[PDB]
């Protein structure tokens, strides 16, 4: 029940690197930018990545991403036990308005 | 003593009139006036805002800056600065430029160029790292 | 030091209405675009609406379009969301968030409030 | 000045008695006790206001919103970075919008570049330390005969005795 498509989960050993993919139509990703959020249970979602590969203050260089074609992805390196959070893909649509994906659960 | 001096009985150019003149190891300048027309001197190289230029205008104001000078300066002298300082008769001057210092000597006496002997006392030692190859009299 | 505080997380009978309020401080209010996002229990984030700094444009998600109204008061540094014709499907944790910067807009940025729970 | 539009005060033709500064919460030189023994062609005091958590960005080898988009220092910087808390000076209730910083830029700044081509600081008296305003002055040392030098010390004059004297060198 979403437009942007993401995997239900991701996992790895601390110190390793994982990626979370995101896909949609040309009206979702192809003609727009992709933002990512890191949502730690117990509080609100926070911005992780914006405009494909930019970071807000407070977010370390272990978090980066990219956009190409009609798809986008988030890369998480140096996995820490404190990053066990739900990551979300979002973009502005040409037909619809604000679009968020289901979210990916990243676990240790 | 061994130093830069004006040779005795040397050839001296008499201006009546104020083109840009070359500057070598140092120069001698003297003027004879009744009406006090000469105001100061301009020292430097290209004098076109590309390099530092030394502008001395009689109070007495001394500036070193990237000035764009007029083709015929006289207020119409010029149109990024490193130094600024503010303070019938013959006025003798000596202008030297050694090891980053612009040295000025002078002597004023009551009165062609008169014959006689006197020594010029030092006026000021200016710590200005300026390249001087040309200068002009400002009227 | 950006802070956003939501209020109005109460229980309301289906078919009724509820207004939410977000207090804002720590940034220029009157020049910034602000957004609402809700999270239904067991689900991911669902975008609701945005209002720009000058009221120049307003956008709604289709599921709330025509039934939700967004407004702001730049003299009180506050954002409001009026949600009518409510259904049990609207049960969600509502969050107040600001955009990346002044003038323009895109999506909710880094500063999110704690949010409040709305039950229908 | 605002960090996006930091101002430069030029120091020249004077005695740089640095003991008035050395003896502030931050005083990091890139030795702070030997400043009075040095002469400079010029000294430049770059003055601006930033947040507490941005103070760490005012240094060689550092990156961040200030280091990259407002006030960049070179890896071979010579000089001293001095900073102190100004919570009771530059803060207002609701946020002091007088001070601004650059949040977005196409590319990073060069050392000592001043680009004023922009977001306000939410400076408030009740902010956490990391979000409180700090006044930062960076003293850049340019290494001419030199015009900026430390102070000279002196004693007194003793006459009619064998003494070891030094008169202006
Ligand atoms: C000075 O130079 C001129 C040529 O310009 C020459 O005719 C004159 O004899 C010279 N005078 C002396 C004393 O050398
Ligand atoms: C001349 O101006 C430039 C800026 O355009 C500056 O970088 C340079 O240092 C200035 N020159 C001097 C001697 O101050
Ligand atoms: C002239 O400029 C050169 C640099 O090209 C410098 O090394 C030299 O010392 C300068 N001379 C004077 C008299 O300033």
């Amino acid at each position: 029940q979403s437009v942007l498509t993401q995997p239900p989960s991701a996992s790895g050993t601390p110190g390793q690197r994982v990626t979370i993919s995101c896909s949609g139509s040309s009206a979702n990703i192809g003609s727009n930018t992709v933002n990512w959020y890191q949502h730690l249970p117990g509080t609100a979602p926070k911005l992780l990545i914006y405009s494909n590969n930019q970071r807000p203050s407070g977010v370390p260089d272990r978090f980066s991403g990219s956009k190409s074609g009609t798809s986008a992805s988030l890369a998480i390196s140096g996995l820490q036990s404190e990053d066990e959070a739900d990551y979300y893909c979002a973009a502005w649509d040409d037909s619809l308005k604000g679009v968020f994906g289901g979210g990916t659960k990243l676990t240790v | 003593t061994q130093d830069l001096f004006l040779p005795f009985f040397s050839n001296v150019t008499w201006f009546h009139d104020n083109p840009v003149l070359p500057f070598n190891d140092g120069v001698y300048f003297a003027s004879t006036e009744k009406s006090n027309i000469i105001r100061g001197w301009i020292f430097g190289t290209t004098l076109d805002s590309k390099t530092q230029s030394l502008l001395i205008v009689n109070n007495v104001v001394i500036k070193v800056c990237e000035f764009q000078f007029c083709n015929d300066p006289f207020f119409r002298v010029y149109s990024n600065c490193t130094f600024e300082y503010v303070s019938k008769n013959l006025r003798e001057f000596v202008f030297k430029n050694i090891d980053g210092y612009f040295k000025i000597y002078s002597k004023h006496t009551p009165i062609d160029l008169p014959q006689g002997f006197s020594a010029l006392e030092p006026l000021v030692d200016l710590p200005i790292g300026i390249n001087i190859t040309r200068f002009q009299t400002l009227l | 030091q950006v802070q956003l505080v939501e209020s109005g997380g109460v229980v309301v009978q289906p078919g009724g209405s509820l207004r939410l309020s977000c207090a804002a401080s720590g940034f220029t209010f009157h020049d910034h675009t602000m957004h609402w996002v809700r999270q239904a229990p067991g689900k991911g984030l669902e975008w609701v609406s945005l209002i720009t700094w000058n009221g120049g444009t307003i956008h709604y998600s289709d599921s709330v379009k025509g039934r939700f109204t967004i407004s702001r008061d730049n003299s009180k540094n506050s954002l409001y969301l009026q949600m009518n014709s409510l259904r049990t499907e609207d049960t969600a944790l509502y969050y107040c968030a600001k955009d990346l910067g002044r003038g323009g807009w895109y999506l909710p940025s880094d500063a999110w409030g704690q949010g409040t729970l709305v039950t229908v | 000045a605002s960090v996006y539009a930091w101002n430069r005060k030029r120091i020249s033709n004077c005695v740089a008695d640095y003991s008035v500064l050395y003896n502030f919460s931050t005083f990091k030189c890139y030795s702070p006790t030997k400043l009075n023994d040095l002469c400079f062609t010029n000294v430049y005091a770059d003055s601006f206001v930033i947040r507490g958590d941005e103070v760490r960005q005012i240094a060689p080898g550092q990156t961040g919103k200030i280091a990259d988009y407002n006030y960049k220092l070179p890896d071979d910087f010579t000089g001293c970075v001095i900073a102190w808390n100004s919570n009771n000076l530059d803060s207002k209730v609701g946020g002091n919008y007088n001070y601004l910083y650059r949040l977005f830029r196409k590319s990073n700044l060069k050392p000592f570049e001043r680009d004023i081509s922009l977001q306000s600081y939410g400076f408030q008296p009740t902010n956490g330390v990391g979000y409180q305003p700090y006044r930062v002055v960076v003293l850049s040392f340019e290494l001419a005969p030199a015009t900026v030098c430390g102070p000279k010390k002196s004693t007194n004059l003793v006459k009619n005795k064998c003494v070891n004297f030094n008169f202006n060198g």
